[PDB]
């Protein structure tokens, strides 16, 4: 039956959106991090820790979406 | 071109017409050209270097100060020292103890 | 063994529901459609955690002295100081209820979330084989009900504070007039105030449930899909993240409860 | 997922825990550290009064 | 055919839009947080607490979509 | 049957759009709040109050949109 | 079968667009209001009162959009 | 007669796009208006007149779109 | 036959979204890095190191997306 | 699928996570040690100072 094709499309949309968000938000955050590290070059180890702290919060939902897309693509289809 | 002044509270350091200058601004190195928009910034200690009319090179060291720009005028209000350590608060103590003793 | 990963995931997302009427163990293969079937697994682990919290706090409170502090007492003094400092930061009233409520919320929610770090199959395998229970899932927080019951209790507390400290007159006044204060907007004001008021606790409960549920399902997928030799390289980076996740989520629940109660009262 | 009457039993458990903790748990705690701070402060106050 | 795959596509839409919104909003918030921390490197705990308040407020509503998408995928489909 | 099946997709679209709008708006608002609290640290409890005041205004339309999507996916579906 | 279903679909897209617009506009307006509050905290009682007037103009149109969406959902069915 | 159902979707898309455009434009204008009122609070009644003059232009196309969508929704359908 | 044809669109959407996300995020990060290098030319070797540290996080998800798009285009076809 | 292999892999991953937590999440008790040192030292020294 033809039903199998649509699962690939749904996984494609979900993972593409997840990658769009995971790239853009991390890019903005890293740009601010670099801007702040340029000013105070001695504070890099602290800003770098806080950057990781917030970056963990950023990508979580994209990670969920990517994992679900992998599941839909391989296990279901 | 614009007329550059270099002055301090004690003395006039330099005055003359200048084609361009290199100066260390508060947040980074800065270059000034004739007709530059009005600008105000402190300057960190270091060299300010100058080309007078006919592009003659001149270098001046400054302990610090404030740089500002006006239509046709550039004025550097340099000061004697950084002053950021404020060691003279210790100098004020002996004035008190010697008054008490 | 022979199993489809889809069904392995299916079992783990099921609960030891039991009929309150007939006292009968529901099974994961066929769910009945009767409302009163308590989901036992989350509640059983949930009150156990509260009992452990109460036992430890009493076991330290029963002996603490102002002399040389012990190594064990210091953690409890630190958590008491942290909760008290947060309350004093975001609450100025005389109500003795706020601080112990926040302390209980923080500690209990932290304990519930911690269950997720454990191996997903350990306790369920034990319960199925040694005991014989049809189903089990051991993180209480992943239950929507535990989250929604706590959020609705906090909303009840908010209503009580609005009626008592803020005042019922000061509640009708705010609902009708604010934010636009004009009689033309009063019908709109009522709708906006009600929508935001109901949005707050729903946001608390569903935020906590979403976090715990989406961590538990990630662990279950990692266990079910990947071969054993490769599981660690994706499981370990996730538990380290989820430790910070559970700490942050318990802190968020406590602080947001404090904020809502303080805004209702004062 | 699926709502159930578990919403009610946990509402009983929550209120029971809240009542028991509010009554017994909190009041004994936080006394000792306050006693430490008051001892340090009143010893300082008394010593400075005697110094004056 | 029409039953399962449309549900999968709906879940994919939910959990792509939720990932987009949460990632972009958290990146925006974290940029201002990291900018503040470079200006006042001492006040970091207070600013990060306020950031935690706002981060919870942001994250609250996309998680509704995330959980409902998981429900639609597994319980429904 | 397709009639009820598509309702899930309609609710998915509605609540995904609601989530993206709410997340982005609240992220911008919180970023401005964080920057303000970083300029004037002594002022934080006032700005936080104002932020809650405006956030109650922001979320109302996304909140009702998500509620109506939940209605269409549970009561209707 | 598909008449009421498409009615719900149209209501869904309408209300999603309305929620997006309202959330983004109020986010921008509240961010600028927060910045103006931050600059001069003692002026907040006036700036808040002007922000309320402007936010009423912001809210004017998403509310007729949402009202028509509710009409489509409930009355037309 | 299938003709009726597509007209509701055609009205819905028009009104949603009009709501998005008008709400974001009015928020952008009002944000600068509020910042300007923050800077020079005595000039507020003049800036309000200027803001109204500009707002009369922003809503030119959006109000035409909303009127035409409402026309399509009732008179034509 | 649709089982073969539709897979190319499912890969096309993935490899468009991944490219848009990676391009926007890398553009923003590179712009911030360029501005920091312009202001502080001495720190260029340090800012470049930190830029390459951060950039490997942006590409994490879009590279999964592009690899899965290549897989969908070629292996399953 | 075999369920034994899943239990093996989950055990492996939990062992590795426990090791990582013990060597990177446990140390905050070291931060907690400073509180003990401060409390003991300040209390004893301040009481002695007041009495003297």
């Amino acid at each position: 039956n033809l039903n199998m094709d649509l699962l690939y499309m749904a996984a494609a949309v979900m993972m593409g959106l997840a990658a769009i968000g995971a790239a853009i938000g991390i890019g903005i955050l890293g740009g601010k991090f670099l801007e702040g590290a340029a000013r105070q070059p001695d504070l890099i180890p602290l800003l770098r820790t806080q950057f990781f702290i917030v970056m963990g919060l950023v990508d979580a939902i994209p990670m969920i979406a990517v994992g679900l897309g992998l599941y839909v693509m391989f296990a279901v289809a | 071109t614009y007329h550059l002044d270099v002055v301090s509270a004690e003395q006039q350091m330099f005055s003359g017409l200048v084609e361009k200058i290199q100066v260390t601004g508060s947040e980074g190195e800065l270059g000034i050209y004739p007709g530059h928009a009005p600008l105000l910034t402190a300057i960190k200690p270091g060299m300010i270097r100058i080309v007078k009319q006919h592009g003659h090179e001149e270098f001046i060291y400054l302990s610090g100060g404030i740089l500002e720009v006006q239509p046709g005028n550039v004025t550097v209000l340099a000061d004697t020292a950084i002053r950021g350590q404020d060691l003279d608060e210790a100098r004020a103590m002996e004035a008190k103890r010697k008054a008490e003793e | 063994e022979n199993m489809t990963p889809q069904d392995y995931i299916g079992h783990h997302l099921n609960n030891l529901q039991l009929d309150l009427r007939t006292f009968s163990l529901v099974d994961p293969q066929n769910p009945p459609a009767t409302f009163w079937t308590i989901n036992i697994d989350s509640m059983f682990f949930s009150v156990v955690l509260g009992l452990l919290f109460l036992v430890l706090f009493r076991s330290v409170a029963k002996k603490a002295t102002s002399g040389v502090p012990g190594k064990f007492q210091t953690a409890i003094e630190l958590v008491i100081g942290f909760v008290n400092g947060s309350v004093k930061d975001m609450y100025h009233g005389k109500s003795k209820l706020i601080a112990p409520l926040a302390l209980t919320i923080f500690v209990w929610v932290f304990l519930m979330n911690l269950m997720d770090l454990l191996p997903i199959d350990l306790l369920p395998y034990i319960a199925e084989h040694v005991l014989g229970l049809p189903a089990l899932r051991v993180v209480p927080s992943a239950d929507v009900n535990v989250t929604l019951s706590m959020a609705l209790g906090v909303f009840i507390l908010i209503l009580f504070y609005s009626i008592k400290m803020k005042g019922i007159g000061g509640f009708t006044k705010e609902l009708t007039l604010q934010p636009f204060n004009h009689w033309a907007f009063i019908p709109v004001n009522l709708i906006l105030e009600g929508v935001s008021l109901l949005s707050k606790p729903v946001s608390l409960g569903l935020r906590l449930f979403g976090n715990m549920y989406a961590g538990e399902l990630i662990f279950i997928l990692i266990a079910g899909l990947l071969p054993w030799w490769s599981q660690w390289i994706l499981n370990v980076p996730w538990a380290i993240f989820h430790i910070l996740i559970i700490t942050l989520q318990a802190f968020i629940f406590m602080v947001l409860t404090i904020v809502y109660l303080s805004m209702a009262s004062e | 997922m699926n709502l159930n009457a578990t919403i009610l039993g946990q509402a009983i458990a929550f209120v029971l825990f809240v009542l028991f903790a509010m009554k017994y748990v909190w009041p004994p705690l936080m006394a000792a550290i306050e006693k430490r701070q008051k001892e340090i402060a009143d010893g300082l106050a008394s010593a400075e009064r005697a110094h004056k």
